[PDB]
RNA sequence: UAUAUAUAUAUAUAUAUAUAUAUAUAUAUAUAUAUAUA
RNA sequence: UAUAUAUAUAUAUAUAUAUAUAUAUAUAUAUAUAUAUA
């Protein structure tokens, strides 16, 4: 792989590191309160192991 | 030759021009036009005095006993029918009958006729069934002698002018002179022998005549009668003459050929006779050929790639023949010789069976004696009264040989009733995967997207239509008052007008209306009954959308939908040939009428509960297009019955079986016949365009499918059979499209399989298709055919007969079209010609015979003055045909692949460069300033000249006339634009897209100072388009006329020394070519028929290039960046824009509002703009941005890997270094390569390295201009 | 029949014309 | 190109292959057709000499 | 030979593909900016004389008669001797004649 | 004095000439390198009974 | 040879070196197996040296 | 479609005792593949993720 | 709705040494065939039962 | 005029292929006779 | 009247043998034309 592309390969992927994104706080702190929530609304309750 | 001597001074100077004698001038090219206008046509057939024909042919006077018409027509039930002669129920077609008592004559010319003024009367105001039996009959026996192209004498009377003198031969070594001749055509002799009936003092007065508005017939004397079916078998001669010219065939063939169709026109029902023997010629020669001990030669060796779901096949070497690959199913000699029995022609049968049998071992001369045999069958469009034909064919009901019991379905959901578990067989496979699919569709968030919705109703809407009057009477009935916008002169049946009238209303107050009848059409076919077009309203054909949805769905997902994605129709080219390899044993299957046989008692309502049950998983309250979601009672359990909310989707199913099992109700107003409109209702399938393909594919596909691994091996009884048998699957062994389809077998190791087995094989799978009622119509004689493509061996057989010359449909009993049109009909008749490999060099005089014939025209006022026009000859050459020989050099030198527009100009130019420099110094005084590509020398003047200038703008002009329009008309306009706006943005967030696009393109395109004026496709434009489409499909009014007229004399007149832009830069590039290629494959191996040493330039062009295509690392820019798109807008005129604004360097922003114009949202937009790259891109997508395309004629041969590492833009020991493109080759060095290998492909003979050598100006210079004009436009 | 243009060499199968036309013509 | 652009079935057994493949080639005396000659051969040269 | 070629290659299980290749060296990135490209030549070097590749299995049945025929490299496929190594598609040719 | 006369001295007197003004004897040129290649083609394959 | 070409040409060659064609395998495994079979079924017996 | 995976996975999570979401077959790289052919190793790092 | 087979092999049990019942031949999964194959396994279970 | 080479035509001999006629064998169809069954 | 079997006659198809004709290839002889040499 010719460098230049490499070095630009590795640089996108930092980008991507670098996104402040909010999915990974609301996954650990705001959807578990959305889904037990709707487990008393749906017509089949929740069914897990 | 006298016959050269007869013809007049001016045709005499044609056919020296033709013969290659002279450089074709503008001058001879207006004397032989302007002479063909105004000479009767009969003298066409006074040449024939001049030929000593030498050949065993006698007409026997049989032809002239006409069968009386009034036995051949009743009316009954108020309708007039055909009644048969014969028992059998399908002789409906024209009969032999005299003409001649139904004639009065014409003032203008005397001696010809036209029907009684009394007796159309009496049937239209009296119904009087005689005179409405005797209207119906004329009328469509002009109708049948109408289906021509033009009239068949001028085609005649071109053969006889390009056969009147030899060509002069090339200087290439393969230039062989024709081995045939005159004196020896069968049917030259035949029409001379046929038409001395039709002669009263030396005149040859032609049996009919071919006229705008159908045809007229000739008075006979007292003595003599004139039967219509001498007329059809003239037109069959003529074109079997012409065709076995070019074919360049053997007179013994072409002598069959004439006792052929003598035979057929001796009895009675001339086009029946011919229909019953239509598959005698295929069978004897296609069908059987390599039956014997002598087999062997070579044959292609094909490979299927793993993915076979992509189709990509490799070209991997030959394999020698021997006789263990021999076919292995029974000849077809048998039956054929027992069928010509009937009708006592056993002898055409043993001198067919005695020639092939001169063919052992495959090679050219074999499949070149299968193309020429099979291109005897007549090329007739056969046409029948449009009653009877509907009469014959919706008359029929699949027969089913186990019927569901009524005890296998639950109770009703209202009108759907779903299958109890316990049933089994071929109709639980069926609902299973129904309701599978309709599982995946019910959820399924790609639709619900406002674009997606946008797209599915504008592809609702065309410029032809049906049903109009249906609509506006079921809705007025309604208490619907519908609007109307007459003043805009567009029809109202047009698929547009009734959309505009829908766009306000509330969707389920039309429910009401899908119960109405539907309008029908008939289109007539070459070989086969006529075909049928049955277009349903625009709510039907929304209502039925889950239906398409679903099919769309199992094609796509399972078998990749058989090639019905249809991206290039090529892609089937190299599978036929595949499957034809003696390693592989295919067979041919196709449902016998499978829109016929689809019906609501077996098969829809099976798919009916299966996609309802299917529609359960998702929510009971989700509008789906509008419909609501409703109540329905539900009674499956007796003890427990209720009712319960359905979804959208299944409320459209619930209508929609409903409609189904009331079946299709059509409407006839055949204008053939005469005062017999009326309404029967049916079961069979519209099926009138491909909207039909994929439900017919999608049940095609299943039923194999479960033939294949359920019923079949619990059914045979070969061992053998099941140990092949297993271990096959659809998705590698089938495919299909409609009802036609093809199964190959897996490779029997190193053997075939016994024609035993397959008889069992082949029997078993008809008891299964009888099981629902499905004809499968199987046949097995290890060829190919599927969408009539034919190919033995590997080998591709073109069926010219498909295509006959003068042949060509019409079905109205009018032509109603303009005299320019002719032009595009040339055109597209030369390219055929091409397509099918003809020879060439005599293809290409006869074509420019035609198109001299069509270059004059004229037109008259309905009162008032006449007009006329003509052009120069050069136009044609634009339009893609190549001059024949230019002044200064030798004639038959550019080959037929030339591409058309400014490409071919360019490459004639370029390689006419010198000699126009140097003999324009010497002819004319110098410029008085410096040019950049010529000299002093000022050619321009010369071409000028040469009127190359006229040909070359008045190709330009339009040739169909415009519509004006009318400001309280234009209330309308707004009022029809108003409404498809509002069809069309349903929501609002589109609209709110599309406006901020559009309000920031033209902000940034001023301020940025791009340019101004730039027609961006954008949605706001799409219902202009579609008013104009509207409008245009109206007949134009003569002043349109007259303006045409004047605005091209005017643009001939006009004195221009100019091209566009892109043609004057082009010339500043200096291309040569070198040394041939390397070969693609070895020229023994034939891969077309008559593409061999005799065709010779047909068979460099293969030989080079090799006819798979095999774009392993090209992929021929079919990755356009936006895959989802509306109709209207041009993607090619998208991806043109997106390319340029990036070869321009726009900021970001310009992207944004471009793509944000046609519906995008930001996000996406954003995601799209990002994708854009010189690099990604291919050769011949950055090449289109400058209108740089393939022409059509390449796209069956292989020049993706010629043009990637063939077309050297830059040969560092032969380049000047001006010419050097530097750092903008990224983008220059594909257009450079593109007008090589044009270059290239342009010269005849073998293909060629193409190299650029030099441009007068620095490529700096050239890539600036094209910038700016990049910029520009 | 068939026809050479170099030498009018001629034959009667286009097979015969190939392999003659490919291998017979070429101080 | 051979040497580097082989390649099989996935998950291809090759006794199972051979197996199918070989099936139709043991069918007949084809193989012995030979061993008569050779042995009429045999007694012709014998007796020749 | 030829029947055993033949006959040996209806059975086998092995089939060749040239496209594997090729994506293999196309997908070398390269500049724009050289006069010469490595890759176009050694692409129009690879393609055998005719799109063939029926020599492999012709190798595979002499071994079965090597006393009868030898099979022997074309003498036309050898570099010329009056070049260099650095003439490239000289190289090429050395590099498929060892493999 | 014919078109005849003229093409067929230029293809046998201009046999092996490079005038950019005639076309004939290239392409006739370019036909007997086709015919070699041809050669090469069937040197290494020959056919067989 | 500049540089950025050579750094081309080896890399080129590296990419050759790690296709993962099964024709190596099948050579030295499964080709035997085949000729032992085909040994005989042609109609002339192997003749080696 | 807004991305209708990403709540589809979210909602098995409540009857994973009853369904389970698997990566499609078809978004995997090729075995046949190298590391340096670029869209297989962007799609390898998707899988991670 | 026949169940001959059944029938016939409770009749044959009171004449065997006269007629014996055996499984039909090509019921049998194909010996070259390999336990992966799914249909030939449902084969062997019903030859089993 | 003679000799050599090339092309064409005729005659003779040999070999292959096709067609026709005659003889023998097999298969199919039709007619007649006998036998059996309905 | 129908079906099956056997025998006889006629026609068609296939195979083998003999005769005749045509075409192709090879060899020999003769004639004609063209080129070269004396
Ligand atoms: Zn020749």
């Amino acid at each position: 792989v010719n460098d230049l592309t490499r070095r630009t390969m590795t640089g996108v992927m930092t980008a991507m590191r670098q996104v402040k994104t909010m999915t990974p706080f609301y996954i650990q702190h705001m959807c578990p309160t959305e889904l037990s929530v709707l487990a008393s609304v749906t017509v089949t309750p929740p069914f897990q192991v | 030759e006298e016959l050269f001597n007869a013809l007049p001074q001016p045709l005499q100077q044609l056919s020296l021009a033709l013969a290659g004698e002279i450089p074709l001038t503008d001058h001879i090219f207006e004397q032989a036009a302007s002479t063909w206008h105004v000479q009767p046509r009969s003298l066409t057939y006074k040449l024939l005095d001049h030929i000593p024909f030498s050949t065993p042919v006698v007409v026997p006077p049989s032809i002239y006993h006409s069968l009386d018409w009034s036995k051949c027509f009743a009316v009954n039930q108020d309708r007039v029918e055909r009644v048969p002669t014969i028992d059998d129920p399908d002789d409906v077609y024209v009969p032999n009958s005299d003409i001649g008592p139904l004639l009065t004559s014409l003032h203008t010319i005397p001696d010809y006729g036209f029907l009684h003024p009394a007796i159309e009367n009496d049937a239209t105001t009296l119904r009087a069934e005689r005179a409405r039996c005797a209207s119906t009959f004329y009328k469509i026996a002009s109708s049948q002698a109408r289906q021509v192209k033009l009239d068949p004498i001028r085609m005649l009377g071109f053969l006889l002018l390009v056969q009147a003198r030899p060509r002069v031969p090339s200087g290439l070594v393969t230039d062989q002179p024709t081995r045939r001749d005159p004196t020896q055509s069968p049917a030259l002799h035949a029409i001379w022998q046929v038409m001395q009936y039709y002669k009263v003092a030396g005149v040859y007065y032609a049996p009919a005549l071919v006229v705008p508005s159908g045809a007229i017939w000739w008075i006979p004397p007292p003595g003599k009668r004139n039967v219509v079916s001498v007329q059809y078998l003239l037109t069959d001669l003529i074109n079997l003459a012409i065709l076995a010219h070019m074919t360049d065939m053997s007179p013994t063939l072409e002598l069959t050929g004439v006792l052929m169709y003598l035979r057929a026109a001796s009895s009675h029902s001339h086009a029946y006779t011919l229909l019953q023997m239509k598959s005698v010629f295929p069978a004897l020669s296609l069908r059987s050929m390599y039956r014997n001990k002598g087999f062997g030669g070579k044959a292609p060796a094909i490979e299927w790639t793993e993915p076979r779901s992509k189709y990509k096949f490799r070209w991997t070497g030959v394999t020698q023949l021997h006789d263990g690959l021999r076919p292995r199913s029974p000849s077809m000699d048998v039956p054929t010789l027992e069928v010509l029995t009937k009708y006592e022609l056993v002898d055409i049968g043993h001198i067919i069976i005695r020639e092939r049998n001169a063919h052992p071992r495959h090679n050219h001369d074999s499949v070149r004696f299968v193309r020429d045999v099979m291109a005897l069958t007549s090329g007739m469009y056969l046409v029948r009264q449009p009653t009877m034909s509907v009469l014959r064919e919706y008359s029929q009901v699949p027969d089913i040989k186990d019927p569901i019991p009524p005890s296998a379905w639950t109770g009703p959901i209202g009108n759907v009733r779903y299958l109890l578990p316990s049933v089994q067989g071929p109709a639980r496979h069926l609902y299973d995967t129904w309701r599978a699919a309709a599982r995946q569709i019910a959820q399924d968030p790609q639709w619900h997207d406002p674009l997606n919705q946008a797209i599915m109703r504008a592809q609702y809407v065309t410029a032809r239509g049906g049903s109009s009057a249906s609509l506006k009477f079921a809705l007025k009935v309604t208490g619907i008052v519908l609007p109307e916008y007459d003043d805009s002169k567009v029809k109202k049946s047009s698929k547009i007008y009734q959309a505009a009238q829908i766009a306000r209303i509330a969707f389920m107050l039309l429910i009401a209306a899908i119960h109405a009848e539907v309008t029908m059409g008939i289109r007539n076919q070459v070989q086969r009954r006529a075909r049928s077009i049955m277009p349903l309203n625009v709510i039907q054909q929304a209502i039925s959308a889950p239906h398409t949805l679903v099919a769309n769905y199992i094609n796509k997902h399972m078998n990749l939908s058989t090639t019905s994605g249809s991206v290039v129709t090529d892609k089937v080219i190299p599978l036929i040939l595949y499957a034809s390899t003696p390693p592989n044993t295919v067979v041919n299957v196709d449902i016998k009428a499978c829109d016929a046989s689809i019906t609501y008692n077996y098969f829809l309502s099976v798919i009916c509960g299966a996609m309802h049950e299917g529609f359960e998983v998702g929510n009971a309250d989700a509008a789906f297009m509008g419909v609501p979601s409703t109540i329905v009672s539900d009674r499956r359990s007796s003890v427990a019955p209720y009712s319960r909310p359905i979804s959208g989707l299944q409320t459209m199913v619930q209508h929609l079986a409903d409609l189904y099992a009331a079946g299709f109700r059509y409407s006839v107003s055949d204008a053939f016949s005469s005062g017999n409109k009326f309404s029967f209702p049916t079961s069979t399938f519209p099926s009138g365009s491909t909207a039909t393909s994929t439900e017919h594919t999608a049940n095609n596909s299943t039923m194999m499918e479960y033939f294949l691994n359920v019923h079949a091996p619990s059914h045979v009884k070969s061992a053998s059979l099941k140990r092949i048998l297993t271990d096959m699957t659809i998705q590698r062994n089938y495919v299909c499209q409609g009802d036609d389809g093809i199964l190959l077998l897996p490779h029997e190791a190193a053997s075939k399989i016994s024609a035993d087995d397959m008889n069992e094989l082949l029997t078993c799978l008809r008891d299964y298709g009888q099981l629902f009622g499905w004809n499968y119509d199987i046949d097995w004689s290890d060829t190919a055919e599927y969408l009539k493509l034919y190919a033995l061996m590997g080998c591709r057989i073109p069926n010219t007969s498909r295509h006959p010359p003068v042949g060509k449909e019409y079905a109205a009993p009018q032509t109603d079209e303009i005299w320019p049109s002719l032009i595009d009909i040339v055109i597209g008749h030369h390219l055929n010609g091409v397509t099918d490999v003809l020879n060439w060099r005599e293809w290409l005089r006869f074509s420019w015979a035609f198109a001299c014939y069509s270059s004059r025209g004229g037109y008259t006022n309905p009162k008032g003055q006449s007009f006329s026009a003509q052009y120069p000859w050069w136009t044609f050459v634009y339009l893609g045909i190549p001059p024949i020989l230019l002044p200064g050099q030798t004639p038959f030198i550019h080959s037929c692949y030339m591409p058309p527009g400014d490409q071919g100009m360019f490459s004639i130019l370029n390689g006419w460069r010198d000699w126009l420099i140097s003999h324009a110094s010497t002819t004319l005084p110098p410029l008085r300033h410096n040019h950049p590509v010529w000299g002093l020398s000022d050619v321009p003047s010369l071409l000028s000249q040469f009127g190359v200038y006229a040909g070359y703008h008045a190709a330009q002009h339009y040739r169909r006339p415009k519509p004006a329009p009318e400001t309280a008309s234009s209330d309308s306009i707004n009022q029809i634009t108003s409404d498809l706006t509002e069809y069309l943005f349903y929501d609002s967030a589109l609209k709110a897209r599309v406006m901020k696009g559009r309000y920031n393109w033209e902000r940034l395109s001023s301020s940025l100072s791009l340019n101004v004026g730039s027609r961006v496709p954008s949605l706001f434009d799409v219902p202009g388009k579609w008013v104009a489409a509207g409008r245009d499909a109206e007949k134009p009014p003569p002043s349109s006329v007259e303006d045409m007229f004047t605005s091209l004399n005017r643009c001939i007149r006009r004195p221009t020394h100019s091209f566009s832009r892109l043609l004057e830069l082009y010339l500043r590039v200096h291309v040569t070519l070198g040394e041939s290629i390397p070969l693609a494959i070895d020229p023994d191996v034939p891969q077309v028929a008559g593409a061999d040493p005799a065709n010779d330039d047909h068979w460099f062009k293969y030989t080079c290039l090799g006819d798979i295509p095999s774009a392993t690392r090209n992929y021929f820019g079919e990755s356009l960046f936006v895959g989802r798109v509306v109709s209207g807008l041009d993607v090619e005129a998208v991806d043109a824009t997106l390319l340029r604004l990036k070869i321009l360097g726009a900021p970001p922003e310009a992207f944004i509002a471009v793509l944000n114009g046609i519906g995008m949202s930001d996000s996406e937009a954003h995601q799209i703009a990002g994708r854009i790259s010189l690099a990604n891109a291919q050769l011949v997508q950055i090449a289109r941005v400058v209108h740089l395309s393939i022409p059509s004629s390449w796209m069956t041969l292989n020049t993706g890997p010629y043009i990637h590492h063939h077309a050297y833009d830059f040969k560092p020991g032969i380049t000047q270094p001006s010419a050097k493109s530097r750092d903008k080759s990224i983008w220059m060095s594909p257009i450079l390569k593109l007008l090589c290998t044009s270059y290239a492909m342009t010269v005849a003979g073998p293909v060629r390295t193409s190299i650029v050598t030099e441009i007068d100006g620095s490529a700096a210079a050239l890539s600036g201009n094209l910038r700016v004009w990049m910029r520009d436009v | 029949s068939y026809v050479c243009n170099v030498c009018n060499a001629r034959f009667s199968t286009m097979s015969a014309l190939s392999e003659h036309l490919r291998s017979d013509h070429r101080s | 190109v051979a040497m580097l652009c082989g390649q099989t079935e996935t998950n291809l057994i090759p006794s199972h292959h051979y197996g199918k493949a070989f099936a139709p080639l043991f069918a007949s005396n084809a193989m012995f057709t030979r061993n008569q000659r050779a042995v009429i051969t045999r007694e012709a040269f014998v007796c020749a000499r | 030979v030829e029947a055993l070629s033949t006959l040996l290659r209806s059975v086998t299980p092995l089939v060749l593909d040239p496209t594997v290749l090729t994506n293999a060296i196309t997908t070398i990135s390269e500049s724009t900016t050289q006069t010469i490209s490595p890759i176009s030549e050694i692409l129009r070097l690879l393609q055998p004389m005719g799109n063939d590749y029926a020599a492999f299995w012709k190798c595979i049945a002499s071994w079965a008669y090597n006393g009868l025929v030898t099979t022997v490299l074309s003498e036309d496929a050898f570099p010329d001797s009056s070049q260099s190594i650095t003439h490239l598609p000289s190289m090429w040719k050395c590099l498929f004649l060892t493999l | 004095s014919t078109m005849s006369a003229l093409s067929e001295h230029l293809r046998s007197d201009h046999r092996d000439d490079a005038s950019t003004l005639l076309a004939t004897p290239m392409i006739n040129n370019a036909i007997r390198s086709f015919l070699t290649a041809w050669d090469g083609i069937r040197i290494l394959s020959p056919d067989v009974s």
